[PDB]
C-alpha cells in the first residue's frame, strides 16, 4: 500500500 | 485578479453594521481567492464536500445551542474538569507533539501547556487584561464526559442528524473528537494540515481561515515527520525566509472569515492557518474530527494527498529502519545528491 | 602516503621478467592502497573473507585446469552454443539492463550485445586485429550445459572442495553462476557493485582491479535503481565531472593486478572497476557468484551495505507506489527540499 | 525489514 495514512 | 480574499465584510442583521473590517486582518505576502459561503441545502455545497474542497455552510444549526456560550455561561456549567491551556509571548501558537520532543533535544518550546480549572483560565485571562500585559492564552480542550449537565444538554442539541448523515454520505470513519477552542483576539494558529476530515463550527467571535490545497506541499515546507512540529509549516508567514523556502513565493491560498453559526469544512490534508481577528474579542469554536473514508482497492494519476501519505510513510519507515529518526535526512540526501536532483 | 597502489610488479618464475609494468595501467585522479595478496592457508585471508573485505588468494588451484585455456583450445572444445558479445567504440564497456531500457526512452546504448558462435567471435576478433581497427569486443557468457566434453572435464577439475567449503563457512547461499569473460587488452568494465559475493578467478592475461568499500556510496553516485545502468557509477573515471559529483574528490580505492591463477574475493556491495592491462593481450577470467548469507534476526549501528539495501528498496517501493519510476526523483526532491537538506 | 536485498 504505502498510500495509507494514520 | 480573482484574488478577492474573504470578500466584502458581511452586514449583520438589524442594520448592526459590518461584523468586522479589513483592518482586523493581518497582512501576508500571498494572494487568496474566497472560499464559497453556501447553504447546506445548496447542491453545490454537497458537491464541494464530496470532492473534498473547502466550503462554508451558513445554516446547518450544527451547534445552535452553543451560540449562547460565553465565558460566564461556561464558567458556570462546564464543570470542574481540567482544561489544557497554552501560552505565548507572541501571537503565533505553534503546536508541539510532546511524545516527539525526545527525538529533538535542540528544540526549545515556545508555547507551554498548562492544565487548570475553567475558572482559573477565565481569571488568568481577566488578570492578563488587567495589567494590559502582552501574554496570550489559548484554551484548547477536548470535550469529555466530565462537563456539566447544561453543557451536556447543549451538546445533545447539536444537529447530529445533519453531521451524522454527512459522515454517512462521505463514507467517513468515526468522529474521533470535538475540541473546544477559546482564544484571545489576534491569536494565530500557524498553517498546518490534518489527517482527518474537519467540520469547524464557529460560535463566538470571528476567525479568518486561510486554506491551501494538498498540492501545495512543495510551497509550505512541513517540518520532518519525527519533529515535534510535524504537519506544521516551517515558514513564518510574518517574516518568510525565501532563501530557505523559495516556493512560498508561489503559494496561493483560499480564505474566508467565519462567524457565529458558520461551519467550515476543512478537508483532510488541506493546510489551514487560522487567526482570531484583531480587536475582535475572544473567540470560541468547537470542531468535529472524523477519520476519512478507507483507502480504495489504487488508480493513477495519483491524488496529491496520496503522495503526501507516501512521503510521510517513507519518512516513518526510514526512521524505524535506521533505528534513529536523526539519520533520515542524511540518508535521504545521500540517496538524491547527484542521482535525482 | 600508504597509497602504494598495486605495488611493485611481480616477477614471473624462471627469471622471465616483470609480468607487467606501470605503463600498462591507466591514470586516475584518486589514490589507492593495495589489496592484500595471501595464501589460502594464511589465517588472515580467512579473516578478510569472513569480515567481507577483499583479498587476493594466490594458491587456490580454483581453476587450475583452465590455466591452459586460450582462444584455440576454447574454439575447439567450448561447443557450438551461443555466446553473448558486446562491442564499443571506446575502451569503456558500460553495461545496460535491457528489461529496464523501457523506463528510459531518452537513453542511447553505447555497447550492443550480439549472440554468436565462438568461432565467429574469434574470427571477428582476428578480423578486428587485421585492419588495425579501433572497435573493441568483450565476450561475457554464462557457462551452460552446452559446452564441449573437454571444457566440462576442465570444469570438474576446479577446486570445488575449496570453494564449496568457503560457501559453507560464510553461510552463503547458492552459486548462481559462472560467467566466462574473454576480453581485449585495454578493455574497461566501469565501477559498479553487485548484490552477490564474487570469487574472480583470473586465467589468462592480467587485470587491474580497483575496489571501493560500500561506505563510499556517497562518492560514487550510482544511477537511479530503475535506470538501465543501475549499480554502475555515473562518474566517468577518465573525465570526472566534479560539479555534478563533488565527493568523487574524496574517493579512496583498493587495488591490485591479478594474473593467471589468482583469485580475487570481491565482497558483496563492493564497487569494482576492472581493466585489462594495455598492450597486455587478451584476458580470460571465470567468476563465481554466490547469494550472500541470509539477513540476521537487526543490530545497530547499521552497516554501510545495509543502508545501500535500504536506499535501493526505498527507490523500488516509490517506483511501484507512484506507478511510474520517472516520478521517483521529483517525489524525493519534494520530500527533502527545505526539509532535510 | 527493508534492510533486505534481491
Ligand atoms: O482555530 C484554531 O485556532 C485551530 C483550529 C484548528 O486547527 C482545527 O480545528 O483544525
Ligand atoms: O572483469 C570484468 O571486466 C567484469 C567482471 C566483473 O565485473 C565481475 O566479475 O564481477
Ligand atoms: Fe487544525
Ligand atoms: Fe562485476
Amino acid at each position: 500500500q504505502l498510500t495509507s495514512y494514520d | 485578479a480573482v484574488a478577492s480574499g474573504s470578500g466584502e465584510p458581511r452586514e449583520e442583521a438589524g442594520a448592526l453594521g459590518p461584523a468586522w473590517d479589513e483592518s482586523q486582518l493581518r497582512s501576508y505576502s500571498f494572494p487568496t481567492r474566497p472560499i464559497p459561503r453556501l447553504s447546506q441545502s445548496d447542491p453545490r455545497a454537497e458537491e464541494l464536500i464530496e470532492n473534498e474542497e473547502p466550503v462554508v455552510l451558513t445554516d446547518t444549526n450544527l451547534v445552535y445551542p452553543a451560540l449562547k456560550w460565553d465565558l460566564e455561561y461556561l464558567q458556570e456549567n462546564i464543570g470542574n474538569g481540567d482544561f489544557s491551556v497554552y501560552s505565548a509571548s507572541t501571537h503565533k501558537f505553534l503546536y508541539y507533539d510532546e511524545k516527539k520532543m525526545a527525538n529533538f533535544q535542540n528544540f526549545k518550546p515556545r508555547s507551554n501547556r498548562e492544565e487548570m480549572k475553567f475558572h482559573e483560565f477565565v481569571e488568568k485571562l481577566q488578570d492578563i487584561q488587567q495589567r494590559g500585559g502582552e501574554e496570550r492564552l489559548y484554551l484548547q480542550q477536548t470535550l469529555n464526559d466530565t462537563v456539566g449537565r447544561k453543557i451536556v444538554m447543549d451538546f445533545l442539541g447539536f444537529n447530529w442528524n445533519w453531521i451524522n448523515k454527512q459522515q454517512g454520505k462521505r463514507g467517513w470513519g468515526q468522529l474521533t473528537s470535538n475540541l473546544l477552542l477559546i482564544g484571545m483576539e489576534g491569536n494565530v494558529t500557524p498553517a498546518h494540515y490534518a489527517e482527518q476530515q474537519n467540520f469547524f463550527a464557529q460560535i463566538k467571535g470571528y476567525k479568518r481561515c486561510i486554506l491551501f490545497p494538498p498540492d501545495q506541499f512543495e510551497c509550505l515546507y512541513p517540518y520532518p515527520v519525527h519533529h515535534p512540529c510535524d504537519r506544521q509549516s516551517q515558514v513564518d508567514f510574518d517574516n518568510p525566509d525565501y532563501e530557505r523556502f523559495p516556493n512560498f513565493q508561489n503559494v496561493v491560498g483560499y480564505e474566508t472569515v467565519v462567524g457565529p453559526g458558520d461551519v467550515l469544512y476543512i478537508p483532510m490534508y488541506w493546510w489551514h492557518h487560522i487567526e482570531s481577528l484583531l480587536n475582535g474579542g475572544i473567540t470560541i469554536t468547537v470542531n468535529f474530527w472524523y477519520k476519512g473514508a478507507p483507502t480504495p482497492k489504487i488508480e493513477y494519476p495519483l491524488k496529491a494527498h496520496q503522495k503526501v501519505a507516501i512521503m510521510r510513510n517513507i519518512e516513518k519507515m526510514l526512521g524505524e529502519a535506521l533505528g534513529n529518526p536523526q539519520e533520515v535526512g542524511p540518508l535521504l540526501n545521500t540517496m538524491i545528491k547527484g542521482r535525482y536532483n
